[PDB]
RNA sequence: UGGCCGUUUUCGUUGU
């Protein structure tokens, strides 16, 4: 649904580094980098940036019943 | 014996947590042109049962 | 109940009269029973639910 | 719906005191403690010390389950010191040596940076 | 006796090396420091109203992981032990926030920076949450479209790791000793040779290979610990560090007390 | 008047949600009830590979 | 007394039992209530 | 007893500060439902803060 | 002022 905070695993939080990855991403580097320069070392965190679905967008794209 | 052991950390940190949506249904009902139902917060003096 | 005090047991089928025994009271937390794991092989059971 | 308080894992009764104390009367100058909302984490590192003591004779403890939060700690010293004496010898060693621990890794730090 | 040496230091990462105590004191150590350091976290959020697509639950849930800066945290009285009726600002902090988009186009991005403290036992630096920097816009809360309105008072206080992993100040602590594995405590699975399959550790020049002709040594023990520990930022690496040492040693003397008592 | 109320199943907990009132085909008030949950792991959950 | 929003136009309103159940500005036949005034609470776990 | 099915808080006791109603008044000792978990716990009519007017007012409504 | 009442029958899906 959306970034979470804490890495579940150990506990590294997390959510605020990934607008920071799509960024990265966007020009073309290979994930492995991104990953790298956001300091993730431990897969126990790469495993979610790498593997995050966002959809937080999709359940905006309906017209709140406001 | 096919049972696993849970980092109790983890499921704080919002690992496969979900949510239970329940739905229920009730409608106003007729017994005819002058009977029906209404929806009302029921006093007991008016009421029974 | 407390502790100590005995009860029936049971486990569907019932095939061989080791599918039911008296057992001992334990009270403790969370909804679920608890065996040892070794009676498992007379009621013929497992952790997979 | 029946797990337990986990603010009780760490906090204590009042009718409960906090250590409990029983004589083993089967051996000689043996004891079995029954401590109250403590695990491995204050278990071990008792245990360790007061086996590298030279008057203790037998020291053990174990964990009932974990979904109980208490242990129990077996003590047996020589004749020569009561085990209450030992376990609070022990005691004041770990305290020492995590103080000179601390002071030593303050200094590091104040050096390093 | 016990020894320390830094080998990398920071803010939040510290990768030291503890050499000259009881592996049992190490990992007590590393044990308490992950459970038993008192912290600050958000533990009443009351929703004034709300307007997201995001479940309240969800909300309160996804604020009960913010970091809160509880460099003081130590002062703060427990709300248990505390006397006052209801809270008090000396044993609760209590921090807002009332965010909003407008407009029909675009998206809101609601971060943990708009999050605002409202009082709080000051001027003891507890209740700010936490930032790499300035500019870091940082932990991301939700997304807000046309007329969405999210609004919220949150609540904190002095809670352990034990009662909740939110009251963890630490990440991941690695640990280790013996790189060579002199003391054999561990037996090396293969399929030909343990050495040219295993890679070795990043501490292998930290201590000598033992030598072909070497030999067992049955009095041997752990001495060396490498224990490089991190953190999330609600508390600055050494105070994880000297806070766990005091409340280990707090620990037992509360103990000691109580054998003397006893009599 | 009688009780002819709706109680919440008595093994269920948690938040009404989001009440709807609107009329059915035949022109009766015709109510819905969307209480929610989130569901906690826990001893004796199910899981699999 | 006991408010109401629409689900087509999201105008707030109220009703009294007695008018049909229809929104008042643009005539849609689907509604829902409002958020209760007592307060709400989460332990954030 | 005119003291039912009110919202109630904690002052003091383990759960300091939660919004809680009274579901039974047997006697002496209130037995009130909480919100943010899914259970009721006993409680002593002195530890708790009662609704009134205006602000919360403790056991004297 | 105690005392105190919530369908059946089908079919389905699943579970061990
Ligand atoms: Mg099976
Ligand atoms: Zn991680
Ligand atoms: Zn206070
Ligand atoms: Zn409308």
């Amino acid at each position: 649904m959306i970034i979470p905070v804490r890495c579940f695993s150990c506990g590294k939080v997390v959510g605020d580094k990934w607008d920071a990855y799509l960024r990265l991403l966007e020009e073309g580097k290979q994930e492995g980098d991104a990953l790298d320069e956001l300091k993730l070392k431990r897969y126990c965190c790469r495993r979610m940036v790498l593997t995050h679905v966002d959809l937080i967008e999709k359940f905006l794209r309906y017209n709140p019943l406001e | 014996e096919d049972s696993m052991i849970m980092n109790q950390s983890s499921i704080d940190r919002g690992l496969f947590r979900s949510l239970f949506f329940r739905s229920y249904m009730d409608q106003e009902k007729r017994f005819g042109i002058s009977i029906v139902e209404e929806f009302e917060k029921p006093t007991r003096a008016t009421t029974l049962r | 109940l407390m502790d100590d005090d005995p009860v029936l047991f049971n486990r569907q089928p019932s095939l061989h009269k080791m599918s039911m025994m008296a057992h001992r009271v334990k009270v403790m937390p969370y909804s679920t029973f608890r065996l040892n794991l070794s009676v498992t092989s007379p009621y013929n059971a497992d952790f997979d639910g | 719906m029946n797990a337990p308080d986990r603010f009780e894992l760490f906090i204590l009764p009042d009718d409960v005191p906090k250590l409990k104390i029983t004589p083993d009367s089967r051996v000689p100058n043996c004891i079995i403690i029954k401590f109250e909302r403590e695990d491995h984490t204050l278990a071990n590192l008792l245990r360790e010390e007061l086996a590298l003591y030279p008057d203790v004779t037998f020291v053990a403890y174990k964990v009932e389950h974990p979904l109980f939060a208490n242990f129990v700690m077996r003590l047996q010293t020589e004749e020569g010191t009561r085990p209450k004496q030992a376990l609070e010898r022990a005691c004041a060693s770990i305290i020492n040596k995590l103080k000179t621990l601390d002071h030593k890794f303050n200094e590091e730090w104040n050096i390093k940076n | 006796e016990p020894k320390v040496n830094i080998i990398n230091a920071q803010d939040d990462e510290v990768e030291l090396m503890l050499s000259d105590v009881n592996l049992s004191l190490a990992n007590s150590l590393r044990r308490t420091m992950l459970a038993e350091v008192p912290t600050l976290a958000i533990d009443l959020v009351e929703i004034k109203m709300n307007t997201s697509v995001l479940a309240d639950e969800f909300i309160s849930h996804r604020l009960g992981l913010i970091p809160l800066v509880s460099e003081d945290v130590e002062e703060m009285k427990y709300s248990r032990d505390c006397t006052c009726e209801d809270y008090c600002d000396e044993c609760s902090v209590v921090l807002e926030l009332s965010a909003r988009h407008e407009g029909e186009e675009g998206t809101t991005d609601v971060y943990s920076s708009s999050l605002i403290k409202v009082s709080g036992p000051g001027n003891l630096n507890v209740g700010e949450p936490v930032r790499r920097d300035d500019y870091d816009q940082g932990i991301l809360l939700c997304k807000l479209r046309n007329h969405q309105e999210l609004n919220i008072r949150c609540i904190a206080k002095k809670g352990i790791a034990k009662e909740h992993a939110k009251w963890s100040p630490c990440s991941a602590i690695a640990f280790e000793y013996d790189p060579h594995n002199k003391l054999k405590h561990t037996d090396f699975w293969f399929e030909v040779d343990a050495k040219k399959e295993w890679p070795d550790s990043k501490y292998a020049t930290w201590e000598e290979p033992p030598k072909p002709g070497e030999v067992f040594d049955y009095k041997a023990k752990p001495n060396r610990f490498y224990m490089t520990v991190e953190t999330t930022g609600s508390l600055k690496a050494n105070q994880v560090f000297s806070r766990g040492i005091k409340t280990l040693q707090e620990k037992l003397a509360n103990v000691l007390f109580e054998l003397e008592n006893s009599r | 008047k009688r009780d002819a109320s709706t109680p919440l199943r008595s093994t269920e907990n948690g938040i009404v949600d989001q009440v709807l009132l609107t009329t059915n085909q035949e022109g009766l008030k015709f109510v819905k009830v969307r209480m929610r949950t989130t569901k906690v792991p826990q001893i004796g959950d199910k899981f699999a590979s | 007394g006991v408010k109401y929003t629409c689900g087509a136009c999201a105008h707030n309103f109220s009703l009294n039992k007695s008018d049909p159940v229809r929104c008042k500005e643009c005539g849609h036949r689907v509604i829902y209530k409002a958020r209760t005034k007592r307060m709400i609470q989460f332990d954030a776990r | 007893d005119p003291t039912l099915n009110k919202t109630v808080k904690i002052r003091q006791g383990g759960y300091k500060g939660k919004i809680g109603i009274v579901k039974e008044a047997n006697g002496d000792r209130f037995r009130v439902e909480l919100h943010n978990p899914n259970k009721t716990i006993p409680i002593p009519c002195s530890f708790l803060l009662i609704e009134s007017t205006h602000g919360w007012v403790p056991y004297e409504d």
